[PDB]
């Protein structure tokens, strides 16, 4: 049965509504520096007494040099991830070269697109921020995918609740002439942006940095807190 | 709401979509059949919508195998479908049993197929009624089948718009000739009855079409009435029409 | 399996509702074991509780789950659970890591969410399990196919109530004997009936006795519940 | 067939594989590597039918690499090998069986011990101190059975392999153009580029 | 999804066409010196890297196409279009005809054995020996038409009208370039610069070439000047 | 080419007074080349023992299979499977592959926890069940084993005596088989306890 | 119709299941009483005309020589369920272990059938509830009740359909854990009498028990491992003989 | 048939003969044993003519598809693994082919992969395939140096074929030369062996045993 | 209520969807067909969406001895002609026999019917005039998506068709006798197509003619070559 269909106004309601679920999902953001990309996200707080150690984190490795974060139904994402991971290995196996961030993106995008014109399947309630570095290259990559299947790259971008607000922060706090030329400042900027919505919180934010040649690392609750503090300071000093 | 989907029984146990199919039938040309002494004749009214029609070409009667004649009224295409399947159903019988399909047998085959289209809402019943029959190992047979898949054997049968006028005429024949009716007679008679029945559609000029299956006149095979024999009946009808 | 104008999955949301009307199950993760407790739905003097198993199920010798929802829907999910467990064992000759089993079970539920046109499963699970990589773990999966891990958690009837009581008395360095007590207390205060009685309880633990090495899953027998009850003082 | 030998000393596993690829009447290449790294602490060497050989290896690699990503964990050598046995055990009763034999040497970071697994094309798996496939065993086992000791150093084993490789070059009819050796230990997988003279 | 209206039109198809009207303007003009395809980028923010917007694609060396509507839907269509030109080259050792290529694409369109029609249209422009330079517009209906110039997307109504005026059977590649540029400018909400419009053309000698921002800018500029004349 | 004689190996099981015993050699070879001397052929799922001789890969597969099956059995029935029952399972599980079988010869031994009655049984590669109260033999040296058993065996032996008997039977029989030996293992099974002893034998 | 007909309603209810439960509620009453050395399940042979023949309607059925079932709700839905039940008894069991399955397992399987009806596309739940009684070497005697939801649970005694509540109540007072079969039969009869409207005798009642093994009903002598079936249906005469002792 | 491809400073040299036989019958002396996959990749023919001609022409297509999808020149490694994997899909069916996939890309440099219907894919510096292989190998092995010049290298390949065309009954006709560079390959003629043997003999002084 | 699918008869026994389909035809350009005893012509007034496009091809050759003119939903016409091409082909290959026009007609009917009796399908929405010369002379057939096929001396279908239909309805006695001379038959064919005009006069891009007969294989005359008929 055709669920995703056109309406008198030229919209595919299910796809459009798919986006709403994206908005309801927490925020995720990623900005790309001069030789790095960072992706930050705010943690869900419906109920608290969580065991942080194990809980499925928001940023995932597609391959040693490509990661993906998303905003939306947590379940729907897992699938996108698996399909992406499996395609990552397959590319390696048949092309003898790991995927480029673009390719991986276009893969993930097409998957979503497909769900928008297939019967018996509802679109994915998700948008992803995929980032990483092309094999044997240093130029950072940040890409965005939406339930429609549309995708593109961004110097910095965000998705999830209040994404509009923080998007704005970025629209003026990120200049394409001096991208955060240091891991530290790119982080700063992401945090700064994140603070504008997160609402003063340590464990509330998780920040992941991606450097060239499979160099990926998530900052611990405290490394972040240090940034938070220094940021509330460059706010209180006025 | 019990008339929107096919397989649905209404509170009175009627399948409305079937009955609607019947209406499509009524809105069509009239056709008849007259089981005679050793055969059957079929005839139908071909309405001539325009001079542009090539005369005596858009044949409507159809044969199944070599000994069954078929004519129906309604959504023409639905008829053809019913016949193609008839043909497949007849071949299948021959291939396995050698003897060409017995009319009772054939009818039931057509029956079961149509009845099947009143079992699922994913299908619409047939918008046609079929009169058909022929000669077999033991007698002539004439049957008529309605969209419900219901069918019975007849002495005479007719359907379509001129249905009542025609039935009336047939009723006369049965009471006046219980002995039988020679194929020749039944031919002219059908020609007549169609002419008569044409009055319920007395507004357009028509083209008669007759066929017969007779054990002495066509060896048990289904042939079309053409030439001398056709004209004879056309005139016989033009005669008693006034 | 469709979206609301608001961006919610009807059938999923509604499923969760069905669940909230189900007995309460609790899973409390201690430092040396995990407890699972569940209050049974609809009973009588005549129901045989002795030979009963309706909320606490063994998945593998190292993983057990507590059920809240349609018993039947549960069993289907369980059987397949038990199977994925064994498949992994055959393929690798190592017991399946809890998260792996849990994530797999979740993925099924999610399927019903995204395609097919079948009603989701009216069930939520609490998984108590052990493994050489993360030791003891407590997990929860609900109809949306979403899962997460906890230190203590509950499902079924009166979540907010119980959740609030746990958040209050739980502390990082707990011990099983204490978690058992806590479990009982919480159930005791969030019941919808007169008083907690053995006949209305299902209790089970996953401890790693110091005098050995392999984890031992003990599904409490009726008498033992009656006993563990007197001690904690519910009388 | 090609030579595939493996010997697990105390802190590592050493694998030696002939460097020759023969197709019919000529020797096409004298520098082949008949091994793939499954995980950073497990290696698998292989010998058998022309295409099946690499195809199987690469398939196994990919699948182990995928598990590594999906779970953020490195399966134990033991795991990795049970996985392989099963794949082979599945192919013996297929339409067209992969005619491949492999050795899997890995350092189990969890137990802190070296491990060597020998699995033939039929899915017959066995854990041993030293092993080989085909005829290689015939010439070397007598030597291994004689000089092997559990407490051998990486260096003692490399010499035992040397003595073994010597016997092969003496008594075996085909020229396998030498061997490539690799060691799997706690710090990873390295290639002893000094086995042409050590 | 296969239901007819009392007017005799397919609903989802008509609606599908509406979704297309919501998309970036795409324009193509067909001359005797080539065919130009130009599109409007339309970035949903200035953070977005304007170059990662692909709306003019190469189907084969002698065939390119511009798209407009729900662009993601067009992925499969390009894939198919490419595969088909290639496959045709494989089986016949020759270049597929633009028409055939197009027809092949449309042949895919009506296959309503994919839940809904494609919410996107294409301007397929190409050249073959037998029918010269050609421009085609492909609709999700499954129908396609050949035009001398055509615009689709949000600003297509005015654009088509202007095309009607500017086109005559004798423009030069440069001329058409300008017009596309022009008309692009006339219907774009934002001001036409080289980071938000894209031109491309296809010629016998050099085939399908997408213009590099720099070359485009030079034309944009060349346009501002020719326009600020009178 | 006969899969049942490539890897070689033998197993034998016997019953005594309130106990049963099941023993097997340890050689795993590839035709003439002995490859391992640590290939046990006896397995257990609870208090039920299954010895399997035959093509080693199938021996491994089948073992894995019954563990799997016996495990789910336990979860579903909440109790451990019994000898008689496991037997039917083995049989049916083998016949399931009647036209592309597992080249193996299983032997089952155990004591039913409820009746206390000793039980052993054996099958051919497709499920033909052999249920004798005396002894069961399987492997490349079945002939030798039968000969041994038939002469050495007598009913109602005590755990300690049956042990000698079955060891001898296994031992001597193996000595006359090229493809067996390199070690032997013996399980003495009683309702309550189970002792496992390795034997000293020629390593040729 | 490939989508679930039974969906979740906003209150969190499975419409069709509750309705099926309603259908069950209207059915004739049936009871099961588990003694120490047996179990009895009975129902009333609701003759829809005296022209019909009573015997030709087994409301109580043998699933395996040691397991019987009785129902409440739509007979047809039951009849097909018994067929499938006996079948799966073999396929998923006797053909794999050479012995019939244990009550809870069979029960579990039956449940599985009904659940599928609760979720598979294009069908409606079974409009029945069964009381399944049986015995097995390891779990002894048991009685179970199975619902259209698929839910099942064991009982010491219970009743379903029409006079369920009244009956359950009477059972609740007479049952104790020291009941000898004859007595539970007695009670079954007594409990039955109150829900039965007209004539109450051996031709309007149907009692079946699960007890000691009946060698006389085996059909052959020779093999001594299987001493016979435990399920035995009561004869008109046997029932009346007991009625007379009211 | 004799075909060789060897890697060097200036790129790749591919040289093949052009004789096809049906038993003792010389069917053609003018066969093209080098399948021009696309302007940058070269494939050689040996084994089944159809099998190579067909599947390599096809390979030519798949590469094109890839270059449209990714806007980047397909690597030889990739180019060859496609053929290779395809070939491995039919393993057992009876495909007969042994070929070199040659290409020179920026990323890889000059590259030669041997692929055959058995599923073998190998990377090497020198490869000869065909009934006349051993003869060409003989010449190649002794005069092969990486530091060779394009002119000499062409000759070396040309000669190695000559060698084989002389001794092997199933090779001959004429030699076809190809130099593969990073900007693509350049054809270096078709040289009739008849005329070539006499010339080389005279000039080089070899094949002395032959009278002329 | 009763016009949701073709599987629903209304209370008066009609199939609305079919009917609605028939209405799809009326919004297509007029196409005329007429035959004598030695030839069959198809004159189809082609249609344009703008003054810069192509006048959609209404005539398709189905075999060297048969073809058809379409009016309505092009896609469907393609599907139907193609099916017709295949069946013509099958007759040739398997029986080395030219498919009888009447036979072809029987086929289209049967094909259309299936789409007017099953849930999920949709009637075809295009009409066709099929001409073809065979063992029994010249033929002209009119096909309607309801599944009805009729053999006529002449006709036309589409927007304002009723004009030409009367012309022919009177000119019959005149054209049925245009044997041995194709030019005249065509002239008549044009003269007929003109009694259903209004927009403007038939132009050189407007016109599309197809002829077939005794010693003349189905040929499509488009543009230039029809000049002498205006
Ligand atoms: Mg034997
Ligand atoms: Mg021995
Ligand atoms: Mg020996
Ligand atoms: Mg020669």
């Amino acid at each position: 049965r055709a669920l995703s269909i056109f309406s008198p106004d030229g919209h595919i309601f299910q796809v459009e509504y798919a986006l709403e679920a994206v908005k309801r999902g927490t925020c995720a953001v990623g900005v790309k520096g001069k030789n790095c990309v960072v992706l930050g996200c705010e943690r869900r707080s419906t109920l608290k007494l969580q065991d942080t150690r194990i809980t499925p984190s928001k940023v995932s490795k597609i391959d040693s040099h490509v990661v993906l974060s998303f905003s939306g139904l947590n379940a729907d994402s897992r699938i996108l991830i698996e399909k992406a991971r499996v395609e990552a290995q397959s590319h390696r196996l048949t092309l003898e070269d790991p995927v480029t961030v673009e390719y991986l993106t276009r893969y993930v995008a097409g998957v979503q697109q497909r769900y928008t014109q297939s019967g018996g399947v509802r679109p994915f309630g998700v948008s992803t921020l995929i980032a990483g570095f092309d094999p044997r290259d240093d130029e950072p990559k940040l890409y965005q995918t939406e339930p429609s299947g549309i995708y593109s790259s961004w110097s910095a971008q965000t998705i999830g609740r209040n994404s509009k607000t923080v998007r704005e922060f970025l629209e003026k706090n990120y200049d394409r002439k001096e991208p955060p030329a240091t891991v530290e400042e790119c982080v700063k900027l992401t945090v700064r942006s994140l603070l504008e919505v997160v609402q003063t919180g340590a464990k509330n934010i998780e920040i992941t940095v991606v450097k060239p040649d499979s160099d990926i690392v998530a900052l611990s609750s405290e490394e972040i807190n240090q940034y938070v503090t220094q940021i509330e300071q460059e706010k209180q000093e006025q | 709401g019990y008339d929107l989907s096919n397989s649905v029984f209404s509170p009175d146990g009627r399948n409305f979509q079937v009955e609607y199919a019947v209406k499509a039938v009524e809105n069509g040309t009239t056709s008849i059949g007259i089981k005679c002494n050793d055969g059957v004749v079929f005839a139908v009214e071909k309405l001539i919508t325009s001079k542009l029609l090539v005369p005596q070409k858009n044949v409507k009667i159809q044969v199944v195998d070599r000994h069954i004649g078929c004519v129906y009224s309604g959504l023409i295409p639905d008829g053809r479908h019913l016949v193609n399947r008839g043909r497949e159903e007849a071949a299948s019988f021959k291939k396995l049993y050698k003897t060409p399909i017995p009319i009772p047998a054939f009818a039931d085959r057509l029956g079961q197929y149509v009845q099947a289209h009143t079992l699922y809402n994913s299908v619409r019943p047939f918008g046609v009624s079929t009169i058909f029959g022929g000669v077999d190992k033991n007698g002539a047979h004439l049957y008529m089948l309605e969209p419900s898949g219901s069918y019975w054997g007849y002495k005479g049968a007719a359907t379509g718009k001129g249905r009542q006028s025609a039935k009336a005429e047939l009723e006369k024949l049965v009471d006046h000739h219980p002995e039988g009716l020679s194929a020749r007679e039944a031919v002219k008679q059908a020609a007549k009855i169609i002419y008569l029945a044409h009055e319920d559609n007395k507004e357009k000029d028509f083209e008669l079409e007759i066929s017969w299956c007779s054990l002495s006149e066509t060896n048990g095979l289904h042939k079309f009435v053409k030439g001398d024999l056709l004209q004879e009946a056309i005139d016989f009808a033009q005669k008693e029409i006034n | 399996t469709i979206f609301s104008p608001e961006g919610r999955l009807y059938q999923v949301e509604y499923a969760l509702e069905s669940i909230s009307h189900a007995g309460t199950a609790i899973g409390i993760m201690a430092s040396d074991g995990i407890v699972l407790a569940a209050e049974r739905k609809v009973t009588s003097t005549l129901l045989e509780q002795d030979t009963s198993t309706e909320k606490l199920y063994k998945l593998n010798d190292k993983i057990a789950v507590a059920v809240a929802g349609l018993t039947a829907d549960a069993e289907i999910l369980i059987n397949t659970a038990r199977i994925h467990a064994q498949n992994y064992l055959k393929t690798y000759n190592e017991d399946i890591p809890v998260e792996i089993l849990v994530r797999r079970l979740s993925d099924i539920k999610q399927g019903y969410t995204q395609h097919g046109g079948l009603r989701p499963f009216g069930v939520s699970f609490i998984y108590a399990g052990y493994d050489d990589r993360y030791g003891y773990q407590l997990y929860t999966s609900n109809p949306s196919g979403n899962y997460t891990g906890w230190k203590a958690i509950s499902v079924g009837a009166n979540t907010s109530a119980a959740q609030t009581l746990l958040q209050m008395d739980y502390k990082d360095d707990m011990k099983v004997d204490d978690a058992i007590e806590l479990a009982l207390k919480t159930l005791s205060k969030t019941t919808d009936s007169s008083a907690l009685t053995y006949d209305r309880l299902e209790f089970a633990t996953i401890r790693k006795g110091a005098n050995d090495g392999e984890v031992y899953q003990k599904i409490f027998k009726p008498q033992e519940i009656k006993d563990i009850l007197v001690k904690t003082g519910i009388t | 067939m090609d030579i595939i030998l493996g010997i697990r000393v105390q802190d590592s596993v050493i694998l030696a594989s002939s460097k020759a690829v023969t197709r019919g009447i000529s020797v096409l290449k004298d520098s082949d590597d008949k091994t793939r790294q499954l995980s950073p602490h497990t290696l698998m060497s292989f010998a058998g039918e022309a295409g099946d050989t690499v195809q199987f290896a690469e398939y196994i690699q990919a699948n182990i690499q995928l598990y590594s990503i999906r779970e953020d964990y490195e399966l134990s050598p033991q795991a990795v090998s049970s996985f392989v046995r099963q794949e082979l055990a599945k192919s013996i009763r297929s339409r067209r069986p992969y005619q491949v034999n492999v050795l899997i040497g890995g350092y189990d970071k969890k137990k802190n011990k070296p491990e060597l697994y020998q699995i033939d094309y039929l899915g017959t798996k066995v854990e041993l101190p030293y092993g080989a496939h085909g005829y290689s065993g015939f010439y070397t086992f007598s030597l291994l059975d004689h000089h092997y000791r559990p407490d051998m150093t990486t260096e003692e084993g490399l010499d035992l392999l040397k003595l073994c490789v010597q016997e092969l070059e003496k008594r075996m009819p085909m020229d396998f153009k030498g061997v490539i050796v690799k060691i799997v230990d706690k710090d990873g997988i390295r290639q002893v580029d000094d086995f042409q003279a050590q | 999804v296969s239901t007819f209206s009392p007017e005799g039109r397919l609903f989802q198809v008509e609606y599908s066409l509406e979704a297309i009207k919501l998309g970036s303007t795409a324009i193509g003009i067909a001359t005797k010196e080539g065919v130009v395809l130009g599109v409007e980028k339309r970035a949903t923010s200035p953070l977005l890297e304007s170059d990662s917007i692909e709306k003019i694609v190469e189907i084969d060396r002698h065939i390119g196409c511009a798209m407009s509507g729900l662009t993601a839907d067009a992925r499969s269509m390009i894939e198919h279009a490419r595969t088909a030109a290639v496959t045709h080259n494989l089986y016949y050792d020759e270049d597929i005809n633009v028409e055939s290529l197009t027809q092949s694409v449309c042949d895919l369109a009506a296959a309503a054995a994919m839940s809904r029609p494609f919410g996107v249209a294409l301007l397929i422009a190409g050249h073959d020996a037998d029918d010269g330079y050609q421009l085609f517009h492909a609709e999700p209906s499954g129908t396609f038409y050949r035009y001398n110039a055509k615009a689709i997307g949000s600003g297509s109504e005015g654009a088509q009208a202007e095309l009607l005026n500017e086109w005559h059977s004798s423009l030069t590649l440069k001329e058409a370039e300008l017009l596309v540029l022009k008309i692009l400018k006339q219907v774009m909400e934002e001001k036409l610069d080289e980071n938000n419009a894209q031109l491309s053309c296809i010629t016998k000698q050099d085939g399908f070439k997408i213009y590099d921002n720099e070359k485009t800018a030079e034309l944009i500029k060349e346009l501002k000047e020719k326009e600020a004349a009178e | 080419s006969d899969p049942s004689s490539i890897n070689g190996g033998i197993v034998v099981a016997m019953t005594g007074k309130d106990c049963v015993a099941i023993a097997c050699d340890l050689r795993l070879g590839s035709q003439s080349l002995g490859v391992s001397n640590k290939f046990e052929k006896i397995f257990h799922y609870g208090h039920v023992f299954l010895g399997i001789t035959g093509l080693a890969t199938d021996v491994t597969t089948l073992n894995e299979m019954f563990r799997y099956k016996t495990n789910l059995y336990k979860l579903k029935e909440e109790r451990a499977i019994e000898p008689e029952t496991f037997t039917q399972l083995v049989s049916s599980s083998l016949y399931e592959r009647r036209f592309g079988p597992y080249f193996v010869g299983p032997v089952v031994a155990g004591i039913n926890s409820k009746s206390g009655k000793p039980f052993i049984a054996g099958f051919d590669l497709i499920g033909c069940i052999d249920e004798a109260k005396d002894f069961i033999v399987s492997g490349t040296a079945s002939d030798q084993l039968f000969g041994m058993c038939e002469s050495l065996y007598e009913p109602n032996l005590e755990p300690e005596d049956l042990f000698e008997t079955i060891s001898q039977a296994l031992l001597n029989a193996a000595d006359r088989d090229a493809l067996s030996g390199w070690g032997a293992v013996v399980y003495i099974i009683k309702k309550d306890e189970v002792v496992k002893r390795y034997l000293k034998m020629r390593q040729d | 119709y490939s989508f679930s007909l039974t969906t979740f309603s906003p209150s969190g209810k499975l419409g069709q299941i509750d309705y099926a439960l309603t259908a069950v509620k209207q059915g004739v009453t049936s009871l099961g009483i588990k003694a120490t050395n047996g179990v009895v399940i009975a129902t009333e042979k609701k003759s829809s005309s005296p022209l019909a023949m009573s015997e030709t309607l087994s409301k109580v059925s043998l699933l395996t020589p040691d397991i019987g079932a009785v129902y409440s709700g739509m007979g047809p839905d039951y009849r097909v369920l018994v067929d499938k039940s006996r079948k799966v008894a073999h396929t998923s069991y006797k053909r794999i272990y050479g012995e019939y399955p244990p009550t809870k397992l069979l029960v579990s399987e039956v449940a599985k059938i009904m659940q599928e009806a609760t979720q598979s596309g294009g069908v409606r739940p079974f409009g029945v509830s069964l009381l399944i009684a049986g015995h097995d070497e390891f779990n002894g005697f048991s009685l179970y009740q199975v619902d259209p939801s698929g839910s099942y649970f064991p009982w010491k005694a219970t009743a379903i359909g029409k006079g369920s509540v009244a009956a359950k109540t009477f059972l609740e007072k007479r049952w104790n854990d020291e009941l000898e079969l004859e007595d539970a039969i007695h009670i079954a009869l007594l409990t039955l009498k109150e829900s039965v409207e007209g004539e109450f005798n051996g031709d309007t009642i149907e009692l079946a028990i699960i007890g000691d093994e009946n060698p006389d009903l085996l059909g052959y002598t020779g093999i001594p491992t299987d001493k016979g079936p435990r399920f035995r249906k009561l004869t008109s005469q046997e029932i009346n003989d007991r009625l007379e002792a009211l | 048939t004799t075909t060789l491809a060897f890697r060097f400073q200036g790129g790749i040299i591919v040289a093949v003969d052009s004789r096809a036989t049906a038993g003792n019958w010389v069917a053609s002396q003018t066969v093209k044993k080098v399948i021009e996959i696309n302007p940058f990749l070269l494939g050689t023919m040996a084994g089944g003519a159809a099998d190579c001609q067909f599947w390599e022409t096809w390979l030519g297509s798949q590469c094109r598809l890839h270059e449209l999808r990714e806007k980047e020149r397909i690597s030889v490694a990739a180019a060859s693994k496609i053929l290779s994997n395809l070939v491995y899909q039919y393993k057992g069916a009876g495909l007969s082919m042994g070929t070199m996939i040659c290409g020179y890309t920026r990323k890889e440099g000059p590259t030669i992969y041997y692929v055959d219907s058995d599923g073998t894919r190998l990377k090497g510096d020198i490869f000869c395939v065909g009934s006349g292989q051993t003869f060409a190998y003989g010449v190649l092995d002794s005069n092969y140096k990486w530091d060779l010049s394009v002119e000499d290298a062409l000759y070396l390949g040309k000669r190695s074929i000559l060698a084989a065309a002389h001794r092997d009954a199933y090779s001959g006709g004429s030699v076809n030369l190809y130099h593969v560079t990073e900007d693509g390959w350049i054809y270096h003629g078709n040289h009739d062996v008849g005329e070539l043997f006499w010339k080389v003999k005279e000039e080089e002084g070899s094949f002395n045993n032959v009278i002329g | 209520n009763y016009d949701g699918d073709t599987v629903t008869f209304s209370p008066t026994g009609r199939l609305f969807q079919v009917e609605y389909a028939l209405e799809a035809i009326k919004q297509g350009s007029v196409t005329v067909g007429l035959r004598s005893n030695t030839h069959a012509v198809l004159v189809a007034l082609k249609r344009n969406a703008d003054e810069l496009s192509s006048y959609q091809k209404k005539i398709i050759k189905c075999d060297e001895h048969m073809g058809l003119s379409l009016a309505g939903l092009a896609p469907d016409a393609r599907v139907l002609s193609n099916y017709l091409r295949q069946q013509c082909n099958y007759s040739s290959l398997v029986f080395n026999r030219k498919l009888a026009v009447e036979r072809a007609g029987h086929l289209l009917c049967d094909k259309a019917q299936k789409n007017t009796q099953s849930a999920g399908g949709r009637p075809y929405g295009v009409g066709l005039l099929i001409i073809g010369y065979d063992k029994s002379g010249a033929h002209l057939l009119e096909f309607q998506p309801s599944g009805n096929v009729t053999e006529l001396y002449g006709t036309a279908i589409g927007a304002r068709s009723q004009g030409a239909k009367t012309y022919l309805e009177r000119t019959l006695d005149t054209f049925i006798k245009i044997d041995g001379n194709p030019d005249e038959l065509i002239k008549a064919g044009v003269e007929a197509i003109s009694q259903s005009l209004r927009d403007e006069s038939l132009t050189v891009d407007n016109l599309s003619i197809a002829i077939v007969g005794k010693d003349t294989p189905f040929t499509i005359y488009d543009g230039e070559a029809v000049a002498k008929y205006i």
